[PDB]
């Protein structure tokens, strides 16, 4: 048997994204963007999502 | 007058039975199809990137 064991699963995460913006006299620019996948706790996955 | 089959007959010939080789049909057979081999990998860069 070479076929990998396949099973269904559900992912839970929050795309935390905090960006730094510089406002010029006539333009806007992104001085930095930080993207992170924050996990969801068991309490929220059970008592809030499910 | 008597029929030809009324007298006992003995075969003076040395019989040789010849059984021709029966036709055989070969069906396709593969241990692992190309799809199975591709699926053997745990991860696929194409699907993951898509
Ligand atoms: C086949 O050969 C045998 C001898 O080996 C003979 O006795 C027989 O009559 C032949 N034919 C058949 C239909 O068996």
């Amino acid at each position: 048997n070479i076929a990998p064991y396949k099973f269904k699963a559900t992912m839970y995460y929050k795309d935390v994204t905090v960006s730094q913006v510089w406002f010029g006299h006539r333009y806007s620019q992104f001085m930095g963007i930080f993207e992170d996948r924050a996990p969801v706790p068991f309490e929220e996955v059970i008592d809030k999502i499910n | 007058q008597l029929s030809r089959a009324d007298i006992t007959t003995v075969s003076t010939f040395i019989d040789l039975n010849i059984t021709m080789l029966e036709d055989h049909e070969f069906v396709p057979l593969e241990v692992y199809t190309r799809h199975e081999i591709k699926d053997s990998g745990l991860l696929d860069y194409t699907e993951v990137q898509r």
